[PDB]
RNA sequence: AGAACUGGCGAUGCGGGAUGAACCGAACGUAGAGUUAAGGUGCCGGAAUACACGCUCAUCAGACACCACAAAAGGUGUUAG
RNA sequence: GCCCUGAAAAUGGAUGGCGCUCAAGCGUGUUACCUAUACUCUACCGUCAGGGUUGAUAUGAUGCCCUGACGAGUAGGCAGGCGUGGAGGUCAGUGACGAAGCCUAGACCGUAAGGUCGGGUCGAACGGCCUCUAGUGCAGAUCUUGGUGGUAGUAGCAAAUA
RNA sequence: UUUGCUCCACACAAUAUAGAUGGAUACGAAUAAGGCGUCCUUGUGGCGUCGCUGAACCAUAGCAGGCUAGCAACGGUGCACUUGGCGGAAAGGCCUUGGGUGCUUGCUGGCGAAUUGCAAUGUCAUUUUGCGUGGGGAUAAAUCAUUUGUAUACGACUUAGA
C-alpha cells in the first residue's frame, strides 16, 4: 500500500506452470477422438436475445 | 422589496422589469463609497481593480415618531433607518489548484485488473 | 389478540414486602424468607407474610 | 426485446391496446404508436360521438380558460386513454409518460422500421363477428380534428413507396429460396436438418 | 465476440404495495423470456445486483452497485420478489437490473 | 364444493322401540362433498315426512358412476324453482356424455338463460331418451341429422406473449 | 478492548422530535405525548411521528453499551479515575466538559497507563 | 356466543381443540356455528396436530 | 332566483379576449379558396 | 323524536367499501420472515387480459352489502320457459 | 330475465378515473394469484405472574437467575422515572492552566422525560450522589408585560385657488 | 471589450444519466379469408403450398476477441472516400456504383493468458460542459438615455436620429 501499483516483483513460479502441461497432455488426447471438441472450448459463452435459459437443456 | 410598486424600463438591464430610483439612498452610499476609496489609498492599494465583495446592511434602532389616526388614536410613524457597510476588495486573478489528491484505494481483484492491462496491450 | 376472560396484568396484591424502612425488620425477613423456602415447612410462610403486615395486621396481642 | 418499440394501429380496439401500452410505459420500454386514425373502436360511431360530446361540455365555468382540454386529434384522444390511466401528477408519472410518442400516419422514421401488431386489440381477436365496431376517422372528422385527408393522402405516399419495396423483397428472397434448395442434399445441410435448425 | 451478458435483463417494478402503502424492502421484478411460473422456479434464489452510475469515484470507480437476491415466484406470468443488502431509492423504479445465474443447480 | 357427484343416500329416520326396522327411502343428492350431500338429503326429506337431522339418520352416503360413458347422452331434464318474486316449474333437454355435468350446464343455464341461484333450484327427473322422435327440443335434435360434420371459423389464436409481429388471420 | 456482546441494535434510533417543533420555534424538539382530544399523533394515524413507547427500549445485554462495548462513565480528577481501575474491558472514562486543560492532560496519562479507554482524548488539547 | 368460546378453551382467534361428541357440548357447536369450523379428525391429523 | 327579466347579454363572446393583438400590423387570419382552372393573381393587399 | 336484545363509537389505530366516528375483516409493545381476513386479480394498483356454461346492444347499456333511490304500467328486441 | 319505455332542473363530472361490447358488463362453477398494527415461528422490550437461589477467601437477596403469559386506550387512578430555585450532608468533587450562560443540518447514552461530551462564545463562582424544601417544568388563558414582524416601501401625505 | 466567435477531425480535465450490453428486425388490405410460389386464357384467376406464434429470422467461437502461417474461394464484410438515385410528415435518413483499406470463424496449423489468488458492475455506452490543441470560416445587434402617436397609468406596442 506504499507502492501501488509498482508492477510486480511477484510474477509466478514456473512450479505451477510445469504442472499444467503435466495434465492437458492426456486431456487433449481424448479430444483427438470426438470432433470439434477443442473448438467448443476455444470459445466463451453469454446469453443471446431469443433464447430461454430455464427451457434450455444443459 | 417590490411589494405593489410600478415598473420602469431603466431597470431592464437586470432582466427584472421592476425598479425605482432611491435618491437619499445614494446621497449616503456615495458618502461611504467615497470614504472607502479614501481608505483604499490611506493604506496605498491599487485604487483601480478595486472590486467590492462585502456589501450587507441590517436595520438600525427604529427612530420613534408617529401620526394621528381617526377617533383620537396614536399609531406609530417611526423612521426605519439602517446599518450598511461594504468592503472594497482588490481583484487579484489566478487561483491554480490546492484541494485534494485522492489516495486511490483498490482491492486485490481491483489491482489485479491493472496488471491485466499490461497483458492486453503494454 | 387474546380474549381477556380474566383481567390482564392482575397485580397479585397481598404484600410480598414490608412498607418498613427499618432494616432489622427486613433482616428478620431475609431470615424467615430463607426459612420459608428450604425448610418447606408451613409455620414460617405465615411469619414471612406476617412481617410485611401494617400496624393493623400487627395489632397488639 | 427492443429499446424504443413501434406500434401499427389498424384493427386494434382502443381500450385493450391502451392498458398494455401504459404497462410497458411505467415499466421503461419507450414505445411510440402510429396511425391513430385507422384505430378501430366498437359499436356505432354515433354512440362514441355523443360520448365525446360529454367531454366537450365538461370545462370550468368561472374560466373556460383553465378547463379540461378536449384534444380532437385521433392521437391526442388516445393520449387521454393513458393520461387518466397513469399517475401523470407524480414526478415518476410525468417523466414515465415521456417514453411515449403517439403519431398519426406512418411518419418517415417509423415507415422504414418494423411496426408491432398486438393481438389484444386487433378487432379480428377481441370482438364478435357481426357485432358492429367504430373508427377514430369518422369521429375526428366531426369533432374538431381537420386533417383527415391531410394524412389520408400522405399514406397514398408513404404506402405507395414501401409498397413497391416489398415487390422487390418478394422476388429478392424468391430466388434466395431456390438457393436454399440447392444448399441442401449436402451433409452440412443433412446434419443441421437433424440437429434442430 | 460482442456479447458479455451472462445475467438477464430484469425490469425493476414497484416495492411491495397494495392500493395504499408499499414495502420499501422487498421489490417485485420482471424478466426476459419468463412466462411459465411452474418453470419460473429456475430463476429462484439467483443473486441480483443493480448497476447505476455516480459522479464522485468510490473505490477507483464511479459505477456503484446495490446488491440483492431472488426469493419466491410472485404473480402468474414470470414475476419475482427480491430483497437487498440495502433497499433502492424508489427513484430507480422502472429500470433494468442484472440477475446473475449463481448459485446454480443444473 | 366444486363439481357434482350423484350420491345414493338412503335414510330410515332413527329406529325407536315402536318403530324398529323403519320403511326406509333412497333419495338422489348432487354436489362434490358428502356433507353437502347429506345436508340436501335432509332438507328434501324435511319437505316429505316430518323430521330433521335431530329425529332421523341417513344410514349411508354411497356414490354413483356411469356404466357406458363412451355413448353420447341425449338427456331430457325436469326442474322446480323460485324467482325474484315467487316460484315456477320447468323442463329442458341438455346433452353431454356425463350426468353430473349435464346438471352443471343446468345450474349454469338457470343463472344464464333465467338468472337464478343454485339454492332456488330442485332438480327432479333426468332420464336419457332412446328414439329420436321422443326428443322434444329441435335445438337438441339439431345434432341428430344422419351423415354429419361441421367446421368452425374465426380461430381467435391465444397470445402467450404481449407484442406479435404477424397480425394473424381466421385460418381454421 | 471490551467483551463478547451481541450486535448493538436500537431499532428506531431517530430522535422522537415533539409534534410541531418543525412548525413553531416556541415548540422545542423535546418530545411530549400530546394530550389533546384531536391530536393525529396521539390517535396514532398512519404517517405521524411515533411516540416513545417502551417497546422501543434497548436490549438488557447491550443497554448503555456504546458501539465499542464501553458504557461511558463520568470521571472527575486523580482519585476519581482510579475508580474503574479494574474494568479496562467493559467501561469507558468520559472526562467532564468542565475540566481545565491543566488537570485534564494529567488524567489522560493515568488513562493510557491503567488501560483506561477514554472517549474524549482531544478534550481542550490542541492538535 | 362469546362466553361459549371463552368457556370452550378457544381464547384467541385461529385456535382449535377437541371435545367428546355428546348432545351436552353438541349444543355449544350449533350456538357458535358461524364462529368456527369442525369435523371428525383422523389418525394422521391428531398425531401431527 | 332567476335574473328578474330574461334580457340579452353585453358583448359577442367569440370576439375575445380583448387582448391587444400582437402588434399595430393586422395579421391575416385567412385566405380565399384556390381555383387552379383560372390565371394566377394575388388575393390580399396593403393600404393606409 | 323515542324503546328493547346484542354490538360499536365515543375513548381504538389498523387493512377493506374512491371517500366517511358507527359498517366489512380486525384490534396495537418492537421488529423479522410465512400464511390469510377483508377485499380484489384490463389499467390506474400489489394480483389471471385465467378457464367452462350462458345471457345481453342500448341514436339515454349496465358495471356489488350498508351506500349515496326509482315505482306502477309496456316491447313481433332477444333467450329460456 | 336481459336490453329499451317509464327516466325532468339549476357551476361541467364522476361504475373512483380512464376504459370496457363472445367485456373488464349481469349470473355463476373451477380455480391460481394478490396483502392487514390479524394469526403463524421468532428475536428483543416492560409489566404481571409461578418459580431457583448467601455457597464465601465480598456486593446490590430494594440482587441474581429461571418458565409461562400478555401489551389498544380519552376522562381517569396509582407506580417507576427526568428536570428546576434554596437548605443540612457529604464525593478534602468543579473552577481565571475557564464554573454559569449561550450558539453549534458535530459526536455519545437513554423508549423517553433529560443527562453526557467535541468546538465556538464568554468571564466568576458551580455540578454529582443521599436526604430535605418548593413561588418546580407552558403552545395555547380574545393570558400580562416588554420585543419583533409578514401587511409595507403599500394605503397614502389631495380643501382654503397658484 | 487584452484575440471575443464558431464549424470538423481528436485529445484531455469533467458531467450527469427515468437506465446500451448481439439485432427497434419497412407491404397493404382480407379477418365468414388470405400469404408465397406457380402457371394459364391476366384475374373478384387454373394448380400446389402454407400459418397453427418471433420457441422466428438474422446475429453468434478468437488477450472485450490478441500474435502469426497456409489451404479452398474473391464470397462475405467494418472504417474512411466517392458515384448513380432518393427522401421534406419531424426531410437530416435510406437504396446504389467503382475502387482503396480492415478482417475473416469457410477449412487446417502454430505461439499466447495463470498470482483478478474459489465471487464481488469489478468500469469497455453516450449527454453535455471547461480551461488549454490547431485545420477552416465569420466582422452584430440590443436595450437605455432624447423622440413620435396610429401610444399609453407605468411597463409594453410604435415610428424617428451617425
Amino acid at each position: 500500500a506504499n507502492l501501488f501499483p509498482e508492477q510486480q516483483n511477484k510474477e509466478i513460479k514456473a512450479e505451477r506452470v510445469e504442472d499444467q502441461k503435466v495434465v492437458d497432455k492426456a486431456l487433449i488426447a481424448e479430444i483427438k477422438k470426438t470432433p470439434l471438441l477443442k473448438q467448443y472450448l476455444s470459445a466463451s459463452f453469454s446469453l443471446k436475445n431469443g433464447d430461454k435459459p430455464h427451457m434450455l437443456k444443459f | 422589496f417590490n411589494s405593489s410598486i410600478g415598473r420602469t424600463a431603466q431597470g431592464k438591464e437586470f432582466g427584472v422589469t421592476k425598479a425605482r430610483w432611491p435618491a437619499k439612498s445614494v446621497k449616503f452610499v456615495q458618502g461611504l463609497l467615497q470614504n472607502a476609496a479614501a481608505n483604499a489609498e490611506a493604506k496605498g492599494l491599487d485604487a483601480t481593480k478595486l472590486y467590492v465583495s462585502h456589501i450587507q446592511v441590517n436595520q438600525a434602532p427604529k427612530q420613534r415618531r408617529r401620526t394621528y389616526r381617526a377617533h383620537g388614536r396614536i399609531n406609530k410613524y417611526e423612521s426605519s433607518p439602517s446599518h450598511i457597510e461594504l468592503v472594497v476588495t482588490e481583484k487579484e486573478e489566478a487561483v491554480a489548484k490546492a484541494a485534494e489528491k485522492k489516495v486511490v484505494r483498490l482491492t486485490s481483484r481491483q489491482r489485479g485488473r491493472i496488471a491485466a492491462q499490461k497483458r492486453i496491450a503494454a | 389478540g387474546i380474549d381477556h376472560t380474566s383481567k390482564q396484568h392482575k397485580r397479585s396484591g397481598h404484600r410480598t414486602a414490608p412498607k418498613s424502612d427499618n432494616v432489622y425488620l427486613k433482616l428478620l425477613v431475609k431470615l424467615y424468607t430463607f426459612l420459608a423456602r428450604r425448610t418447606d415447612a408451613p409455620f414460617n410462610k405465615v411469619v414471612l407474610k406476617a412481617l410485611f403486615l401494617s400496624k393493623i395486621n400487627r395489632p397488639p396481642v | 426485446v427492443e429499446p424504443v418499440v413501434v406500434i401499427d394501429g389498424k384493427g386494434h380496439l382502443v381500450g385493450r391496446l391502451a392498458s398494455v401500452v401504459a404497462k410497458q410505459l411505467l415499466n421503461g420500454q419507450k414505445i411510440v404508436v402510429v396511425r391513430a386514425e385507422e384505430l378501430n373502436i366498437s359499436g356505432e360511431f354515433f354512440r362514441n360521438k355523443l360520448k365525446y360530446h360529454d367531454f366537450l361540455r365538461k370545462a370550468t365555468a368561472f374560466n373556460k380558460t383553465r378547463g379540461p382540454f378536449h384534444f380532437r386529434a385521433p392521437s391526442r384522444i388516445f393520449y387521454k386513454a393513458l393520461r387518466g390511466m397513469v399517475s401523470h401528477k407524480t414526478a415518476r408519472g410525468k417523466a414515465a409518460l415521456e417514453r411515449l410518442k403517439v403519431f398519426e400516419g406512418i411518419p418517415p422514421p417509423y415507415d422504414k422500421k418494423k411496426r408491432v401488431v398486438v393481438p389484444q386489440a386487433l378487432r379480428v381477436l377481441r370482438l364478435k363477428p357481426g357485432r358492429k365496431y367504430t373508427t377514430l376517422g369518422k369521429l375526428s372528422t366531426s369533432v374538431g380534428w381537420k386533417y383527415e385527408d391531410v394524412v389520408a393522402k400522405l399514406e397514398a405516399k408513404r404506402k405507395v413507396s414501401s409498397a413497391e419495396y416489398y415487390a422487390k423483397k418478394r422476388a429478392f428472397t424468391k430466388k434466395v429460396a431456390s438457393a436454399n434448395a440447392t444448399a441442401a442434399e449436402s451433409d452440412v445441410a443433412k446434419q443441421l436438418a437433424a440437429l434442430g435448425y | 465476440a460482442e456479447s458479455h451478458r451472462l445475467y438477464v435483463k430484469g425490469k425493476h417494478l414497484s416495492y411491495q404495495r397494495s392500493k395504499r402503502v408499499n414495502n420499501p424492502n422487498v421489490s417485485l421484478i420482471k424478466i426476459e423470456g419468463v412466462a411459465t411460473p411452474q418453470d419460473a422456479q429456475f430463476y429462484l434464489g439467483k443473486r441480483i445486483a443493480y448497476v447505476y452510475r455516480a459522479s464522485k469515484e468510490v473505490r477507483g470507480s464511479k459505477i456503484r452497485v446495490m446488491w440483492g437476491k431472488v426469493t419466491r415466484t410472485h404473480g402468474n406470468s414470470g414475476v419475482v420478489r427480491a430483497t437487498f443488502r440495502n433497499n433502492l431509492p424508489a427513484k430507480t423504479f422502472g429500470a433494468s437490473v442484472r440477475i446473475f445465474l449463481y448459485p446454480s443447480n443444473i | 364444493m366444486a363439481h357434482f357427484k350423484e350420491y345414493q343416500v338412503i335414510g330410515r329416520r332413527l329406529p325407536t322401540e315402536s318403530v324398529p326396522e323403519p320403511k326406509l327411502f333412497r333419495m338422489r343428492i348432487f354436489a362434490s362433498n358428502e356433507v353437502i350431500a347429506k345436508s340436501r338429503y335432509w332438507y328434501f326429506l324435511q319437505k316429505l315426512h316430518k323430521v330433521k337431522k335431530a329425529s332421523g339418520e341417513i344410514v349411508s352416503i354411497n356414490q354413483i358412476n356411469e356404466a357406458h360413458p363412451t355413448k353420447v347422452k341425449n338427456f331430457g331434464v325436469w326442474v322446480r324453482y323460485d324467482s325474484r318474486s315467487g316460484t315456477h316449474n320447468m323442463y329442458k333437454e341438455i346433452r353431454d356424455v356425463s350426468r353430473v355435468a349435464a346438471v352443471e350446464t343446468l345450474y349454469q343455464d338457470m343463472a344464464a338463460r333465467h338468472r337464478a341461484r343454485f339454492r332456488s333450484i330442485h332438480i327432479l327427473k333426468v332420464a336419457e331418451i332412446e328414439k329420436t322422435a321422443d326428443v322434444k327440443r329441435q335445438y337438441v335434435k339439431q345434432f341428430l341429422t344422419k351423415d354429419l360434420k361441421f367446421p368452425l371459423p374465426h380461430r381467435v389464436q391465444k397470445s402467450t406473449k404481449t407484442f406479435s409481429y404477424k397480425r394473424p388471420s381466421t385460418f381454421y | 478492548a471490551s467483551l463478547p456482546h451481541p450486535k448493538i441494535v436500537k431499532k428506531h434510533t431517530k430522535k422522537f422530535k415533539r409534534h410541531h417543533s418543525d412548525r413553531y420555534h416556541r415548540v422545542a424538539e423535546n418530545w411530549r405525548k400530546q394530550k389533546g382530544i384531536d391530536s393525529v399523533v396521539r390517535r396514532r394515524f398512519r404517517g405521524n411521528i411515533s411516540q416513545p413507547k417502551i417497546g422501543y427500549g434497548s436490549n438488557k445485554k447491550t443497554k448503555f453499551l456504546s458501539p465499542s462495548g464501553h458504557k461511558t462513565f463520568l470521571v472527575a480528577n486523580v482519585k476519581d479515575l482510579e475508580t474503574l481501575t479494574m474494568h479496562t474491558k467493559t467501561y469507558a472514562a468520559e472526562i467532564a466538559h468542565n475540566i481545565s486543560a491543566k488537570n485534564r492532560v494529567v488524567i489522560l496519562a493515568r488513562a493510557k497507563a491503567l488501560g483506561i479507554k477514554v472517549t474524549n482524548p482531544k478534550g481542550r488539547l490542541a492538535l | 356466543p362469546r362466553k361459549v368460546l371463552q368457556l370452550l378453551r378457544l381464547t384467541r382467534i385461529n385456535s382449535g381443540t377437541f371435545v367428546k361428541v355428546t348432545k351436552a357440548t353438541l349444543e355449544l357447536l350449533k350456538l357458535i356455528e358461524p364462529y368456527v369450523a369442525y369435523g371428525y379428525p383422523s389418525y394422521s391429523t391428531i398425531r401431527q396436530l | 332566483s332567476h335574473r328578474k327579466y330574461e334580457a340579452p347579454r353585453h358583448g359577442h363572446l367569440g370576439f375575445l379576449p380583448r387582448k391587444r393583438a400582437a402588434s399595430i400590423r393586422a395579421r391575416v387570419k385567412a385566405f380565399p379558396k384556390d381555383d387552379r382552372s383560372k390565371p394566377v393573381a394575388l388575393t390580399s393587399f396593403l393600404g393606409y
